[PDB]
């Protein structure tokens, strides 16, 4: 038989597409449910949350919403709700700088933004009945980390988002912090619809229980909050200590790959520094590893059969970026090509070339880095990213990468003139 | 339905 149609959100929290493919707390968790009952995952995305459930109610709907939904009531009987997964607190975020409005009637006079059809949209709507004073605003061409983002660059003053949302983007948001509490801890659940055939959500709540026993529950909320994918400028003391004190390890295998793949080694050198600080121990829960940082699908398909071994983590990173680099459209030259390889090499060929498709509708030049270099962050905007066609990405963080690989391939350069 | 958490 088929296919278990899935509807949830583009958004980090959920789903989304990244270098290696699909990705995301709420698609593992149902394409581990999927598996279980033996059929293939299909995921369908929503425009936004009033669109996501008119889409779970329609006669030819999906048969489930798996997109941290925070149940609304056990009457309507029109959407039920499947077992918690996940407990959530939501909190008000403000901004360093402005005064943390302490308790909640501390909100009037701010500006307010929440995602249209939420739960915090009744929050604010319920806190109104109180205050009528109250102003909030609301939108469907937001997600979270767009909401995130806007309180952070200082756009707004105030939002309001699950504990959970913040805990895995806080890192990316400098700025950004928790003023209060508002609401009683929460649990995430299914949304499927209503209601006659209870089939299909007593199938979908024995795999929410015993996934709570066998503990993935516990192992996806650490694999998917708490880290940071692009690692920050160390610095020229913390590099040059490193220059001496481990790039002489690794360096013979740097140049014998530079010399195999006919490239600049220390570019090479730069890449495994910002992966990894030119450690071959070094690994992440995301599933990279070694001297390079490498997935096992990508050492497996470079040859490498030790990910730890840095002499063979040094060659197979080397021939994926050059590989990378040798596929890019032959209209970007060099330089621009090598940059455009390392954010490739960060952000997959798929998303970058969704950058250049922006930034050539955008009026600029698709083969310039400089250009697309700023097409870049707007991939973390859902009034950008959902017009694309493999949507959110964490752009910004990409240009972060290229930026930094850059920085130490022109301190590398400049110690080993002339 | 109503209600952004993941
Ligand atoms: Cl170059």
């Amino acid at each position: 038989e088929g296919v278990l149609r899935v509807i949830t959100r583009n958004s980090p929290a959920t789903y989304f597409q990244d270098r290696n493919g699909e990705t995301g707390f709420e698609y593992e968790l149902a394409k581990r449910f999927a598996e279980r009952l033996g059929v293939e995952l299909k995921i369908e995305t929503a425009d936004n949350l009033d669109d996501l459930y008119a889409q779970l109610s329609r006669e030819g709907g999906p048969a489930l919403a798996a997109a941290g939904l925070t149940p609304g009531r056990e009457d309507d009987a029109s959407v039920r709700y499947s077992h918690t997964y996940l407990d959530v607190t939501p909190q008000i975020i403000y901004r360093n700088g402005q005064q943390r409005p302490t308790r909640p009637e501390d909100l009037v006079g701010k500006r307010i933004m929440v995602l249209k059809g939420s739960s915090h949209a009744e929050q604010l709507a319920e806190l109104k009945k109180q205050y009528p004073e109250l102003k909030y605003e609301e939108s469907d061409a937001v997600e979270v980390v767009d909401l995130l983002r806007m309180v952070d660059v200082g756009d707004i003053d105030l939002t309001l988002v699950d504990s959970n949302e913040l805990a895995m983007n806080q890192v990316y948001f400098p700025n950004v912090r928790v003023a209060f509490d508002f609401g009683e801890a929460r649990g995430l659940a299914w949304a499927l619809p209503g209601g006659d055939d209870d089939s299909l959500m007593n199938e979908v709540n024995a795999f929410l229980d015993q996934a709570k026993k066998e503990g993935l529950l516990q192992r996806l909320k650490d694999r998917y909050y708490g880290h940071v994918d692009v690692l920050g400028y160390v610095g020229a003391y913390t590099f040059t200590q490193h220059l001496q004190q481990r790039l002489p390890r690794y360096e013979s295998h740097f140049k014998q790959s530079g010399k195999q793949k006919d490239t600049d080694w220390r570019l090479l050198a730069a890449i495994g520094y910002q992966e990894s600080l030119w450690q071959p121990g070094a690994t992440s829960k995301t599933g990279v590893r070694g001297l390079m940082m490498l997935t096992n699908r990508t050492a497996q398909a470079m040859g490498v059969s030790n990910r730890l071994d840095p002499k063979q983590s040094i060659q197979g990173g080397s021939k994926y970026f050059v590989q990378i680099r040798s596929e890019l459209p032959e209209s970007i030259k060099e330089p621009d090509r090598s940059w455009f390889a390392l954010a490739a090499y960060n952000i997959g060929g798929a998303h970058l070339e969704d950058a250049r498709k922006m930034a050539e509708k955008e009026g600029l030049n698709p083969n310039k880095w400089l250009d697309v270099k700023k097409m870049l962050p707007r991939l973390a905007q859902k009034q950008w990213y959902a017009k694309t066609r493999y949507g959110y990405a964490r752009g910004g963080e990409t240009v972060h990468f290229v930026q930094n690989v850059r920085r130490y391939y022109d301190i590398l350069t400049w110690v080993t003139q002339p | 339905x109503a209600x952004k958490x993941x």
